């Protein structure tokens, strides 16, 4: 009932596309740096556990009092973190052979959906190192009109979208 | 192809606006029996009346929200754009 | 199967109207913060057999309290208490640096029971125990009325009223003849 | 190997339940001794102190003890946090508190802690004192902690 459905169904969408059509290699490390701060997270708040088990309490109030106000912060840090960085931007890919070139023009893509609302927003960019500029492709639409309830988020109704992508990339990259 | 279309093929094929406005009107309503509800706590000066206005209200809101709406539900183009057939 | 929606509905009308209700209860509590004593007057005071009772569990003393109480309740009354409740404040010193103190008695008073507490010559069935024994030869002792509320969801504060009455006691003497 | 559900899955598991207990070790924390927020379960409080109600705690920081409050104990005999009112004080300004201890609505004391002779509650034995209550949760959170 909710939007995330037809958001992430949408992804997966194009997430399959992008590796059936256009061949690049899909990476991540922010999801790396979310496992990075969770696990350090239940690391502490697992010792800070036992430790509180093994030994009575007025023994053990003060650092554990330091450890509670450290994860306060880290909670706060990882909040305007994830609001600062981590907004819409799904997926990153790479490029195959660099060979003798640096590794650049590489594109973030985003798929913007606000609450309750008929207005779907795909905006990619790309870092382009020959002048290290900055280009991003937007597309304010809808693509509830022609299917129905069956659900007929088919290629062979979302194709030109993805012919506008492939030869604007043609004629970007000459 | 068609072995992913089952579960994930019920999105909102209904109007944005009007549900935007009716939820507008729902908490409207619950503002407005909560004001009614402590201003007369305020003069009545018993807790019960405050309890009982709270009550009503919330159950006014259930007989509110229960509803189909058929109409709604018969014609969510209504408002929104007319969709087309596949 | 599309109760779900209305599933999503309940769930976020339940949590906002469970918001609401707690918003408007700790702006219930919040503004009250100030409090209003009440006033004491006791006319008399009878104190009679403080004698030594040497028993086999310790060789304490034992007395009688018999008083009287004249107050008012006409405001005190507010619109979220509960309960009301009495304590007897009866503090005094002995010779061993022990500051010692009693309680009488107390009343489950609703709101609408009794619109004047005034009645003389009480008599308490809780045993007024010394401690170690040394009552038999001071020459204070202190009574100030308290009392204690409870609210609909809030703390718990102790508000004692303004008012004591001192008597003072004989040396040695057994069965106190008072007037 | 197992990366997007096992992401997922450690993420708000661990969120949850590590955000839960030390939330709780944060009120341990905040009130000074170990002070768990506390239901009541008494009856001979009842016309008094109803069923069901949820109670905070304070604690020793810079206030002695006073007389006609509520204080919460161990039973040791059945090592149950067990509340009651202070009814006597007996004290002395170098470091040691005896006193007397009995409920409301009763004619008997809270026997159980020590003999005749001695009085009833120690300095040591004691938890705190509960400063504010909750009326409607404790119906539910002793109506849950009876379902198996
Ligand atoms: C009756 O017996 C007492 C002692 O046996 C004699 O001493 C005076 O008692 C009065 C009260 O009855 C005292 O007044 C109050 O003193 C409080 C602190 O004193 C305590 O500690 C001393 C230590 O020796 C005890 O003697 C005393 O009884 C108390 O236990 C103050 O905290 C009080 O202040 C309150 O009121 C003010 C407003 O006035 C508020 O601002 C405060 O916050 C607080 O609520 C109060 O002052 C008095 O201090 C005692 N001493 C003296 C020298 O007077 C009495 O003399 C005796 N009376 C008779 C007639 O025999």
């Amino acid at each position: 009932w909710d939007g995330s459905a037809v958001k992430n169904s949408l992804d997966d969408s194009a997430k399959k596309v992008l590796l059936e059509k256009y061949k690049y290699v899909e990476n991540f490390g922010l999801i790396d740096g979310r496992l990075t701060i969770c696990t350090i997270s239940c690391f502490f708040a697992i010792v800070a556990l036992i430790w509180d088990y093994m030994h009575p309490f007025p023994e053990s109030k003060p650092v554990l009092a330091l450890c509670v106000i450290s994860y306060f912060v880290m909670m706060g840090i990882l909040t305007i973190y994830t609001s600062y960085k981590e907004k819409s931007i799904f997926l990153v890919a790479h490029r195959k052979d660099p060979t003798g070139m640096d590794p650049d023009d590489i594109w973030q893509l985003s798929s913007s959906l606000k609450r309750f609302d008929d207005k779907y927003t795909l905006k990619l960019t790309f870092i382009s190192g020959r002048t290290k500029q900055q280009r991003e492709a937007e597309f304010t639409k809808s693509i509830a009109k022609f299917f129905d309830h069956s659900g007929t988020l088919v290629m062979d109704a979302y194709e030109p979208e993805i012919s506008r992508l492939h030869d604007s990339l043609a004629i970007e990259r000459k | 192809p068609a072995m992913l279309e089952h579960l994930s093929s019920l999105p909102t094929q209904m109007d944005y606006k009007g549900q935007k406005l009716a939820e507008q009107m729902f908490q409207g309503i619950i503002l407005f029996s909560a004001i009614v509800g402590f201003i007369y706590g305020y003069v009545a000066e018993q807790f019960g009346w405050t309890v009982y206005i709270v009550m009503a209200g919330f159950a006014f809101s259930c007989l509110l929200t229960l509803p189909p709406w058929p109409i709604y539900r018969r014609h969510p183009l209504k408002w929104l754009p007319v969709q087309e057939s596949s | 199967n599309t109760v779900l929606s209305r599933a999503n509905s309940l769930f976020a009308f339940s949590l906002s109207v469970m918001a609401a209700l707690t918003f408007g209860c700790f702006i219930t509590t919040a503004f009250k913060d100030r409090s209003v004593p009440v006033r004491l007057h006791v006319s008399r005071i009878m104190l009679k057999n403080v004698e030594d009772f040497t028993g086999p569990r310790e060789r304490s003393d034992l007395g009688f309290i018999t008083f009287d109480i004249t107050a008012d309740l006409e405001n005190i009354f507010d619109w979220n208490v509960k309960q009301l409740f009495l304590y007897l404040s009866a503090e005094y010193s002995t010779k061993n640096n022990a500051l010692n103190q009693v309680v009488l008695w107390d009343k489950i008073v609703l709101r609408g029971d009794n619109p004047k507490l005034l009645l003389k010559d009480m008599k308490t069935k809780y045993f007024f125990f010394d401690d170690g024994n040394g009552l038999k030869g001071n020459r204070n002792v202190t009574l100030t009325l308290s009392w204690n509320v409870v609210p609909n969801a809030g703390i718990l504060p102790l508000v004692t009223g303004s008012g004591h009455v001192s008597v003072p006691f004989p040396d040695t003497y057994e069965i106190t003849k008072s007037y | 190997m197992n990366k997007r559900q096992l992401y997922y899955q450690v993420l708000n598991f661990g969120m949850i339940v590590s955000s839960a207990l030390m939330i709780w070790k944060g009120l341990m924390v905040i009130t000074g001794s170990e002070s768990p927020i506390v239901v009541v379960l008494s009856g001979s409080m009842e016309p008094a102190f109803h069923r069901g109600d949820l109670l905070f705690l304070t604690n020793r920081v810079e206030d002695p003890i006073r007389v006609g409050e509520i204080v919460v104990f161990r039973i040791e005999g059945r090592e149950i946090p067990i509340v009651h009112r202070v009814l006597k004080i007996h004290e002395k300004q170098n470091g040691h508190i005896k006193f007397l201890t009995k409920g409301d609505n009763n004619a008997v004391d809270d026997r159980g802690l020590y003999k005749q002779g001695q009085h009833w509650l120690e300095k040591k034995d004691v938890v705190g004192r509960a400063r504010g209550f909750v009326p409607y949760i404790g119906i539910v959170t002793i109506l849950m902690n009876d379902y198996p």
